[PDB]
């Protein structure tokens, strides 16, 4: 969330930061602003993006 | 001024690398998803290359190793 | 792998720390858990706080240990006891962190199973950033004296603290 | 930018007047010439004056306490409840202090030193009750509390105070270390610290299923400091 | 894999301070030692989670624990020092006065 | 024919190279700027490497000797300026940055 | 109370990034090849 | 608000039974670390680590007989009379206290004492 | 300790990790599982709240 | 990067596999003083301000006058620090 | 350094300036601000005279709280001064002045 990166540029996952802060701000119902907050927590853990890398290695390793 | 003069020189050559870099890499992407629609075939609900943020915006591939760049 | 030898040796050298009878060992110990350690810091790219843990960790904090406990002359028999009366209770309390603790992570970054394909190809190269690099150290002291120079300052109000401290309760004045 | 640090001018002076009662009672209590006089009661008075000199500056600049708050917004944050906060704190700190002269002078405690360390605890809890940051918390509550560890020993050749003071010391260490570790995890688990970025990434959501765990248990370690701190059963026995 | 195998290496440094302050009922001064042990693995969690996170919080918060740390060691071994000054000893039979 | 894109070549021509693929230069990193993802910035890049590998065509063309000891030099010194004035100089004076 | 956080004592980072968003350690690094 | 279950007599007096070992090993771990170790045996390892095992099965025994015979009467008394209430449970309580602590304390007034206490405790529930 | 005790605590740390690290494998490989688990969880109180809150 | 560090540990390992074959080869043919302690704290303390200098140092040309004087506050409070233990008689050896 | 002096709690009173410079408020100090600091600085030097009697420093002590005193007068006195500039503290004076010069 801060912006300061670890080799002196704009932090990795910021922009996604300041995109769902910006939406929160005026979002009565923070349910509306679950995507943004989910694509912030995915650029923080890739957890969505390795788990389907995961699936096509075990159907690989399921058809071998 | 000497190290102005370097990082002038490093800027003036930045967009034929980078332009390099990117060619190689959207084959390289073409190369994978072909791969992944092959290996995909016959998984029911599957998208190839589907893209796992919500806004759509472009990132890299997640690499996996906490800090690759310095090694 | 590397990883695995660095982990092996702080494992056996923290256990030492907290096994070895005599303390003039767990403190020698306890510097090579901080060597380790260190090691571990140049892998991430950390080399200011890899220097920095060897320079305030081993060259002051441990050699303020070691200072104390070899001027204290401590016999065993004072602070011996056999400990296999505890394996029990360390094994609830090491199983249950164990369990909960070790996994912390596992369901919100979930490892990347490495597959028989070259992924490499697919790291993307952005030269932008790499026309003038920073290093950690001006990195950190880019932040430290400007936008947070208030936790700064209150830091060496904690050391004033220590040296007051250390003084009025240790002085002897000959 | 002088300006800027009106939202500051209340811990500037209580730190500034403790280095000047520092200095002052080092440089008489050594003196031969005026036969190293005891200088508690002299440094509890003046301390004492500056500790209700502190009040008249926090409690008279109630709206400037607010200055500049974007620029002293990643630092720490002011606002009514922290106005009145600090206010009962430097209250019970005078009275404290105005409950020790007898025992200074008829026990014969000539440690001047025991009532900086009280003014700079005082300066250490003034920052824990205007932090915003989980960073700046922690700093606040070390301050705090390697000040009484020093305190809790004072009387240095009594069996009793130096027990209080190991048994502090030890039990303070761990409790802390549990907090750090709490706070490790809730920043590894959200990437932030600051108060305003740890509500709006927790609000809407708390236990949802896809609970983060990490948050889940940065959040009970914090809690464990804390209860020992408030001296909460099971994490009482210190006290 | 490389995250969770950081993690748990400073894990186990945490899990090592838990089990010294277990195992060292008759030695406080290990105690202290394993006290430390929990501190450098906080510390090593807060550099880590910086890389992980492409953030410069972790950082700071490190190099100020580090100094909380160093001041933390000085008092508790002044403590330690005057308690074997007061006692000539530093088993835990003279240290349980205070009590009920 | 056409010299290598090494390192040492695109080094060793830089000046040449900004003062003669500004416009495409600039466009490149504005769209750049606008979108990271590469496969929407192709064509800019595509008129940034033409621009590149002309100059360096017409460069090889107009002082070859020149330009092969300063490039040699160049990757001698993995491309440090310094330790490369006279050659720098020589090839200069025969192919002006103009 | 509803919605706390979009009350403008809470979006205090909405309005003091913007002022830092030039400075050298925070800025895109293609902010600095066309300025 | 209670639709979560399968449910089962007899499988539920014998997973109290297991409840009660779990949780009564772990009292006794708790138990015989918190003691000293006598002064005759601060040189010797192993007879420390067998007092703390016997401990530890001890206890693990006495609350897998008070985890198990509380809910095994508790279904025992809402089977034949066939109603639901915290009476049934009270009872089951009582005999419980009663009877395991009274073994274990060998004094009749303890066991009133004991059967008493859990029941009330029932009852709140 | 001596030397070769500390080696062989060395080399047992070693395949303890080695395992940590098949622990962590075995944890990924089951990630779908649990989602679906958690699915069918999900869908069946879903529909409990639902079928209740018709009365 | 950290390129550089290999040679590092590859010197290290020889220097160590040099001293044990220096070391191996002829193999063939009760009063504590506090002051101590004292030195001891005080070199933590100054460690520690070096330790905060180095990032200061070398950032000196871009936190310009801002950066000076928080750090000059700094070491205003280390140094309060240092003439308190001067006058306690910290530094005296005799 | 970016800076910014705006405050949470608007200012209640006309702002004459929104950020004077030091020297602009100490030349604002009104005769209120220089009681105020006369009075914080005779009491601190009293204090500091008669808790020196017992240790037998009088003097030092007397010249100790002046300097405490003079501090925080000084400190309270530009306080009231920048408030009233600012718009924070009532301020006809400030406002009497500002639309005549
Ligand atoms: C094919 C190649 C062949 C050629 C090469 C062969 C090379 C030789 C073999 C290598 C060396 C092995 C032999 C060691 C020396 C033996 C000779 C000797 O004289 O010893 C005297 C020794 C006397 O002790 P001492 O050194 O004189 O010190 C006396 C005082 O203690 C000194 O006082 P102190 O103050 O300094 O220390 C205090 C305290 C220090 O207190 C302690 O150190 C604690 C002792 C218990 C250690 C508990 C485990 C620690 C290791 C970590 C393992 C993971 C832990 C994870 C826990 C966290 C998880 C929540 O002292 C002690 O308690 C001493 C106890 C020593 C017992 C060590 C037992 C280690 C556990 C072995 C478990 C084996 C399981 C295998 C699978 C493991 C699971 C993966 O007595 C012994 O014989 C014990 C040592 C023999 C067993 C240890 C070595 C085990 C290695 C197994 C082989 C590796 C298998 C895995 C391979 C993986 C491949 C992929
Ligand atoms: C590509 C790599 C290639 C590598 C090739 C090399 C591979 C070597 C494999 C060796 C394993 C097989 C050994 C076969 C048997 C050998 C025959 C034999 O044992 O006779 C030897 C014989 C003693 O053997 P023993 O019969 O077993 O007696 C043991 C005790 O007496 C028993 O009495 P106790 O029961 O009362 O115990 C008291 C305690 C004494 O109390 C202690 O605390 C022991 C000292 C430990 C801490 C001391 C260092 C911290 C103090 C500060 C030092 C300065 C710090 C800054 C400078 C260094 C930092 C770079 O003794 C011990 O606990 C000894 C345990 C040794 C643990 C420490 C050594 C491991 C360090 C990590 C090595 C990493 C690489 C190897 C692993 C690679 C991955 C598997 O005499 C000698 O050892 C000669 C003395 C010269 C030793 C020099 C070693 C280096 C010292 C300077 C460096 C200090 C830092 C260490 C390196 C740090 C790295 C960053
Ligand atoms: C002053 C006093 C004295 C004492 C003291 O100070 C104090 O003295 C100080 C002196 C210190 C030592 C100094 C130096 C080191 C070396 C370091 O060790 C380097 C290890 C790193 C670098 O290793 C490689 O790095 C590059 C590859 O990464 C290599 O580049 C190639 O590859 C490029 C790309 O194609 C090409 O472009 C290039 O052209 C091509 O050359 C490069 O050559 C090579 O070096 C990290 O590497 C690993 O990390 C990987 C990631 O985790 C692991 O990947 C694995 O996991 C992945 C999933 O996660 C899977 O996907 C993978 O399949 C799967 O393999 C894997 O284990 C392994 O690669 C270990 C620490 C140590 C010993 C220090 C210890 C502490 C001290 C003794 C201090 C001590 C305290
Ligand atoms: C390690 C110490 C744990 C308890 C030791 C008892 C012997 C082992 C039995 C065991 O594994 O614990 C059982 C009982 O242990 C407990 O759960 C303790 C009871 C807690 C009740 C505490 C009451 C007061 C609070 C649970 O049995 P299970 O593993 O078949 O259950 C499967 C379940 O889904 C997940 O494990
Ligand atoms: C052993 C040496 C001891 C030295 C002791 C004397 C100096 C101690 C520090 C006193 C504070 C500063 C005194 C110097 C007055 C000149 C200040 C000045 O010149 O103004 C500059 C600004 O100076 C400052 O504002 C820095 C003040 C330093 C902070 C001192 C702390 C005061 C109170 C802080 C409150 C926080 C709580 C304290 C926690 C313990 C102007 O800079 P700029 O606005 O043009 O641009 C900023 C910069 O160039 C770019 O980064
Ligand atoms: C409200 C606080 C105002 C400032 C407080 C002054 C701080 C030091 C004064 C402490 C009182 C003191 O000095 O005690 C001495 C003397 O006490 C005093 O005389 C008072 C000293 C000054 C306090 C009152 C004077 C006027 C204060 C007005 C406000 C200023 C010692 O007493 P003794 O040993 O002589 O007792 C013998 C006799 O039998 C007592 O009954
Ligand atoms: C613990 C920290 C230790 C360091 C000490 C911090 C406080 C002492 C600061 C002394 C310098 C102040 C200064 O020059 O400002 C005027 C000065 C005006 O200069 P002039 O116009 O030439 O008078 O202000 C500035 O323009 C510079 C601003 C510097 C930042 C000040 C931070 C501290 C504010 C608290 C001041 C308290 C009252 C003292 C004010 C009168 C001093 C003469
Ligand atoms: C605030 C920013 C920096 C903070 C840290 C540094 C602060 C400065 C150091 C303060 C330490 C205390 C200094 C004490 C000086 C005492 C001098 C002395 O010996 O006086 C005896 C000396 C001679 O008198 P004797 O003790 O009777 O011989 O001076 C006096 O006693 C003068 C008494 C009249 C003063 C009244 C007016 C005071 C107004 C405030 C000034």
């Amino acid at each position: 969330a801060s912006g300061w990166g670890i080799t002196g540029n704009k932090g990795r996952c910021y922009d996604f930061w300041m995109d769902f802060s910006e939406c929160m701000s005026h979002c009565r119902e923070p349910k509306d602003c679950t995507l943004l907050r989910e694509d912030y927590l995915e650029c923080l853990h890739h957890s969505k993006e390795f788990q389907r890398r995961n699936r096509i290695y075990k159907e690989e390793q399921r058809k071998l | 001024a000497l190290k102005e003069e370097k990082y002038a020189a490093r800027r003036t050559i930045l967009p034929i690398l980078q332009a390099e870099e990117d060619e190689r890499f959207v084959s390289e992407w073409k190369k994978y998803l072909e791969y992944e629609a092959d290996v995909m075939k016959d998984v029911p609900g599957w998208k190839v290359g589907e893209n796992v943020y919500n806004s759509g915006r472009w990132m890299p591939p997640a690499t996996g190793e906490l800090r690759p760049d310095v090694w | 792998m590397i990883l695995s030898v660095l982990s092996s040796l702080a494992l056996v050298s923290g256990l030492m720390v907290v096994r070895a009878k005599n303390p003039v060992h767990s403190v020698l110990f306890f510097i090579l858990v901080f060597c380790d350690t260190s090691g571990l810091l140049l892998l991430l790219g950390l080399d200011f706080f890899a220097m920095i843990f060897l320079v305030v960790y081993i060259g002051a904090i441990a050699v303020l240990f070691l200072f104390v406990v070899m001027m204290f002359h401590i016999q065993i028999a004072e602070i011996h006891e056999e400990v296999l009366r505890y394996l029990p209770v360390s094994g609830i309390i090491g199983l249950i962190f164990w369990w909960e603790m070790f996994f912390i992570l596992d369901n919100e970054s979930i490892p990347l199973l490495p597959t028989q394909r070259n992924t490499t190809s697919l790291r993307y190269t952005v030269y932008a950033g790499k026309v003038r690099s920073w290093t950690n150290l001006e990195t950190l002291g880019n932040l430290l004296y400007t936008y947070y120079f208030v936790w700064f300052l209150v830091s060496s109000l904690i050391l004033l603290v220590a040296m007051i401290g250390a003084i009025v309760l240790t002085m002897h004045r000959t | 930018m002088f300006n800027l640090f009106l939202a500051v001018f209340p811990e500037i002076f209580i730190i500034n007047a403790t280095f000047i009662l520092l200095i002052h009672g080092v440089v008489f209590s050594t003196s031969k010439k005026y036969d190293y006089p005891p200088l508690a009661s002299n440094v509890g008075w003046l301390g004492l004056l500056s500790v209700l000199i502190t009040l008249l500056l926090l409690a008279a600049g109630a709206p400037l306490l607010t200055i500049a708050h974007l620029f002293w917004n990643n630092l720490f944050r002011r606002d009514n409840f922290t106005y009145f906060c600090q206010i009962f704190l430097l209250l019970s700190t005078a009275g404290t202090i105005s409950m020790c002269f007898d025992f200074f002078d008829q026990e014969r405690f000539d440690a001047f030193e025991f009532i900086v360390l009280i003014l700079l605890s005082t300066c250490g809890m003034l920052f824990m009750i205007s932090a915003y940051d989980l960073i700046a918390m922690y700093l606040a509550i070390e301050l705090q509390s390697l000040c009484f560890y020093v305190i809790a020993a004072s009387k240095r050749k009594s069996e009793f105070s130096t027990e209080a003071g190991l048994k502090y010391l030890i039990l303070g260490a761990f409790s802390s270390g549990i907090l750090l570790f709490g706070c490790s995890m809730i920043y590894g688990s959200t990437g932030a610290t600051h108060f305003d970025q740890l509500a709006k990434i927790l609000t809407g959501y708390e236990i949802t299923g896809a609970r983060s765990s990490g948050i889940f248990m940065g959040i009970l370690f914090i809690a464990v400091g804390f209860l020992f701190k408030i001296t909460a059963v099971p994490f009482h026995m210190w006290a | 894999m490389d995250l969770i195998k950081y993690f748990t290496f400073s894990m186990i440094i945490f899990i090592l301070g838990i089990w010294g302050i277990l195992l060292n009922r008759r030695n406080i001064l290990i105690m202290l030692m394993s006290i430390e042990l929990m501190l450098l693995a906080v510390n090593l969690n807060f550099l880590v989670f910086s890389v992980s996170l492409d953030d410069m919080m972790g950082q700071v918060f490190a190099l100020l624990v580090l100094t909380v740390a160093a001041a933390e060691s000085a008092i508790g071994l002044a403590i330690f020092v005057i308690t074997f000054r007061v006692r000539g000893t530093i088993a835990v039979e003279f240290i349980n006065s205070i009590q009920g | 024919g056409n010299p290598i894109p090494t390192s040492a070549v695109l080094t060793a021509s830089a000046k040449h190279i900004g003062m003669r693929c500004m416009p495409e230069n600039v466009a490149f990193l504005k769209c750049k700027k606008n979108d990271p993802n590469p496969e929407k910035c192709l064509d800019k890049g595509r008129d940034v490497t033409r621009c590149v590998l002309g100059l360096l065509k017409d460069l090889h063309q107009k002082c070859q000797k020149e330009m092969d000891d300063y490039v040699g030099c160049m990757y001698y010194y993995t491309n440090e300026f310094d330790l490369c004035r006279k050659e720098q100089e020589a090839f200069e004076k025969v192919c002006p940055l103009k | 109370p509803y919605g706390f956080w979009t009350f403008e004592r809470h979006n205090a980072q909405l309005r003091w990034d913007p002022q830092i968003s030039q400075v050298a350690g925070r800025r895109d690094p293609y902010d600095d090849l066309l300025e | 608000r209670y639709l979560e279950e399968e449910d089962g007599p007899l499988m539920k007096t014998i997973k109290g039974s297991i409840t009660g070992f779990g949780a009564g090993t772990i009292y006794g771990t708790i138990l015989a670390t918190w003691k000293d170790v006598p002064r005759v045996e601060r040189n010797v390892a192993l007879p420390g680590l067998i007092r703390t095992l016997k401990m530890m099965g001890t206890h693990g025994l006495t609350f897998a007989a008070i985890g198990g015979v509380y809910i095994g009467v508790e279904q025992l008394v809402q089977n034949f009379r066939s109603k639901r209430d915290f009476y049934n449970g009270a009872i089951g309580g009582f005999v419980a206290g009663a009877s395991v602590l009274g073994y274990r304390a060998r004094s009749i007034p303890t066991a009133i004492a004991a059967g008493a206490t859990l029941a009330v405790t029932s009852a709140l529930i | 300790v001596k030397v070769l005790t500390y080696f062989g605590m060395t080399l047992a740390a070693f395949a303890f990790w080695q395992s940590m690290d098949k622990v962590h494998v075995w944890i990924a490989l089951h990630q779908d599982e649990k989602q679906e688990r958690m699915e069918k969880e999900a869908e069946v109180r879903r529909v409990r709240a639902e079928l209740l809150r018709k009365a | 990067m950290m390129l550089e560090f290999a040679p590092i540990f590859i010197y290290l390992v020889i220097s160590l596999l040099v001293s044990l074959i220096l070391l191996g080869v002829p193999f063939l043919f009760s009063r504590f003083d506090i002051r101590f302690y004292l030195v001891s704290i005080l070199f933590l303390i100054f460690d520690l301000e070096v330790t905060f200098f180095f990032p200061w140092a070398v950032s000196l040309n871009k936190i310009d006058l801002f950066g000076f004087w928080s750090m000059m506050a700094f070491l205003f409070i280390l140094t309060i620090g240092f003439l308190y233990e001067w006058k306690r008689g910290a530094l005296d050896w005799e | 350094m970016n800076t910014d002096i705006t405050a949470l709690e608007k200012a209640q009173y006309p702002v004459v300036d929104r950020n004077p410079a030091f020297t602009k408020v100490v030349g604002n100090f009104s005769t209120l601000d220089y009681l105020r600091f006369s009075t914080i600085t005779g009491i601190s030097v009293t204090v500091g005279y008669l808790s020196g009697i017992k240790p037998g420093i009088k003097g030092p002590s007397m010249v100790t709280g002046g300097l405490i005193g003079l501090m925080g007068g000084f400190m309270y006195a530009y306080q009231n001064s920048a408030g009233r500039l600012m718009g924070f503290f009532p301020n006809d004076g400030e406002v009497a002045s500002y639309q005549k010069r």
